[PDB]
């Protein structure tokens, strides 16, 4: 609505999924803030998706990320509120962009691999 | 949407209302509506608290140090079970 | 003289650089000396016999 | 050789791509510009990454005739000046006065000591030749690199705007450069960009501070440099981030005529304005009023524990007790004011040895604790 | 200096002492001097360390 270039955002509910994943990893810290953090993953290879917020003046600073993101195979989701994101990710101040990466035996698998086949049925 | 708060929010929060809870028996006992705090005691704690009168009968005293420490677990056990 | 009264008024109240920790400073507590120099200063000057 | 297929094709390179530069160049002195800055952009690193591999030809030439100045000249360009102006003679050590214009008067001490010793044999004809003609490919080379520099400065009003807002055109095409291109430059954290073009200085004896390492072209640029020192390394990160953001706008084509550009520069502004600001007023504490009557103190194991670290311990008890009438002689030739008292002296009423009360053991500090632990 | 040095040990205890007779006659300590005699007992407590 107020990002008409955020092509893939998600909805309503399936934010509420997101910002609760994002949570629980933090808990695990498994999350990485920021659009460099994010950045360096991706070029790592470590990462396996990437969750940005729709809400910034100059919104090319994340448009970087969606890109890189095709050059390395890895879903990217747009939220609406980039303090909702800040505050799903245990940082009171706002945040655009944050990382989720992959550990060796991680209790999240799962979850992780639910969310990503939403993002694929997300796109197009 | 439900929003989370950070770990320095939750430890702030945590300690308010624990500070408001202890401040509260505090000034409840400055109103006389509750007895002042009978001193913790334990085994370790007994001849520390107690120790000018545990020479006058030990065996009551450690009946006592022990109603109190059994009375504490049993509270905090009732308190589980009502939980439950 | 030349100075104008707004320029008087413009001038600011000094401010001191050094934080808390420097202005007012806790205090410096002493502590007596460990007892380990005590028993290094009475263990040294003991002799072999040989 | 390495040497003779780097430099047929840097001059293959520079006779179609440095030539159409050249004729962009030449025009404003359907084929868009934009190619052209693109393929620029492109060359600084193809010719970068050939000038590595004729400075890594120039060290295992040079090093039969000086193994040692690989380590004392880090920089690959600085290293090929430095054997141009020497060569096979290395007693021109002594007060060059071209060696002053490339290598600091810290080094050329250090590699005049150097070649005063040293086990390198002399080159032969061939090898000097060999050498003369990659130093020679070397600089012009580096000279292209020079002209094409300047053709991005020329071109910073129309590559990246705002990023040629925030920071001096000359550093914005450096960084470019280096970077790899505009797009290559945004795709690059924030904390990497302040690192571009940090060359690993050598300490000659001095510490790493005066090294100044982990400092980028940006920490060089015109704003950074007009800090005072203690306030540079921060702001150079600052000035990188926001760097970081324009070229995230320039490389998708936003605010063309520079307005993030200055909704960037004046916040970076703002930001140094409030580091450099005057501290402020702060009220001095008197001192307290002496204190009489009683004030309540608690006990507990707090001061329990207090009383043991601060009590009186028996060897400490028996130390300032000194014996009347048996003088004692002075084993403190440092001190003659110094005694144990009865501690170890006769007649102190203990057959046994005080034994060392270990509740007065000296320990660290938390944050001290915590320092090590990081430390280590 | 070797991590298998057979003198590893005697010279750091030469040091500590040289060290530490700085408050040979100290009968008060501040903070700087409690915490160079805490490093002191550290470091001679665990020496590999």
């Amino acid at each position: 609505d107020v990002n008409p270039k955020a092509y893939p955002l998600a909805d309503a509910h399936l934010t509420k999924k997101l910002l609760d994943l994002v949570q629980q990893s933090c808990n695990y810290k498994q999350l990485r803030k920021g659009a460099n953090e994010a950045t360096k993953t991706l070029n790592r290879g470590i990462s396996e998706f990437i969750v940005m917020a729709a809400d910034a003046e100059p919104l090319e600073i994340i448009l970087h990320l969606p890109l890189l993101c095709e050059d390395k195979n890895v879903p990217y989701v747009f939220v609406r509120s980039k303090q909702a994101l800040g505050r799903a990710c245990g940082v009171s101040r706002p945040v655009i962009a944050c990382s989720v990466t992959i550990k060796e035996g991680s209790q999240l698998k799962q979850q992780i691999q639910s969310i990503q086949q939403s993002i694929e049925r997300l796109l197009v | 949407l439900g929003v989370y708060l950070t770990k320095k929010e939750q430890k702030k929060l945590r300690r308010q209302t624990r500070r408001e809870a202890q401040k509260e028996l505090q000034e409840k006992v400055r109103l006389g509506l509750m007895p002042p705090p009978e001193p913790k005691v334990r085994i370790s704690n007994l001849m520390r608290v107690l120790g000018t009168e545990a020479v006058q009968d030990p065996t009551k005293v450690e009946a006592h140090v022990r109603a109190q420490m059994a009375k504490r677990q049993k509270a905090h056990e009732e308190a589980n079970a009502a939980r439950k | 003289a030349e100075v104008t009264e707004e320029e008087w008024l413009s001038i600011p109240e000094v401010g001191d650089a050094r934080n808390k920790r420097q202005r007012n400073p806790r205090y410096e507590k002493l502590t007596p000396v460990p007892d380990s120099f005590f028993a290094k200063h009475l263990q040294t000057g003991e002799n072999h016999t040989s | 050789a390495k040497l003779w297929d780097s430099k047929m094709f840097a001059e293959i390179m520079m006779k179609i791509e440095e030539y159409i530069s050249k004729q962009a160049k030449a025009s404003e002195v359907a084929a868009p510009e934009y190619r052209v800055i693109v393929d620029a952009n492109n060359l600084t690193v193809e010719i970068e990454n050939e000038l590595n591999i004729i400075h890594k030809f120039i060290r295992d030439k040079y090093s039969k005739r000086f193994p040692e100045l690989e380590s004392l000249v880090p920089n690959a360009l600085d290293y090929i000046r430095t054997v141009k102006e020497l060569g096979n003679s290395l007693d021109k050590c002594k007060n060059n006065e071209n060696l002053q214009q490339i290598l600091t008067n810290a080094t050329i001490m250090v590699v005049s000591v150097t070649a005063s010793t040293t086990q390198g044999q002399q080159l032969s004809e061939e090898e000097l030749e060999r050498l003369e003609e990659a130093c020679d490919m070397a600089l012009e080379l580096n000279a292209s690199k020079h002209r094409i520099y300047e053709y991005v400065e020329s071109r910073m009003s129309f590559i990246a705007p705002n990023l040629s807002i925030i920071i001096g055109a000359s550093t914005a095409a450096k960084i470019m450069g280096v970077a790899g291109g505009l797009t290559n430059l945004s795709k690059m954290p924030a904390c990497n960009i302040m690192l571009l073009g940090a060359q690993r200085k050598t300490l000659s004896g001095f510490s790493s501070t005066s090294v100044l390492p982990h400092t980028g072209y940006i920490y060089h640029s015109d704003i950074v440099q007009s800090l005072p020192p203690d306030l540079r390394r921060k702001a150079a990160r600052l000035v990188a981030a926001k760097c970081t953001l324009a070229a995230r706008v320039d490389s998708f084509h936003e605010s063309t005529e520079g307005k993030v550009g200055y909704e960037l520069k004046d916040e970076i502004e703002r930001k140094f304005d409030k580091w450099q600001e005057p501290p402020p007023v702060k009220q001095v504490k008197p001192l307290p009023a002496p204190l009489d009557g009683q004030r309540k103190k608690r006990g507990g194991r707090r001061y329990r524990k207090m009383k043991e670290r601060l009590g009186l311990t028996e060897i400490r008890k028996q130390a300032n007790r000194m014996s009347f009438g048996e003088i004692e002689e002075d084993a403190y030739q440092e001190d003659l004011g110094f005694s144990l008292g009865h501690l170890g002296k006769s007649g102190s009423g203990r057959v046994r040895q005080t034994q060392v009360n270990e509740a007065t053991k000296a320990r660290i500090s938390k944050t001290l604790q915590r320092t090590l632990q990081k430390q280590s | 200096p070797p991590l298998s040095y057979k003198h590893d040990t005697k010279l750091l205890i030469l040091a500590l002492e040289r060290l530490k007779e700085a408050y040979s006659v100290k009968s008060r300590l501040n903070q700087s001097q409690r915490e160079e005699l805490g490093l002191i007992e550290q470091a001679y407590d665990n020496p590999h360390e």
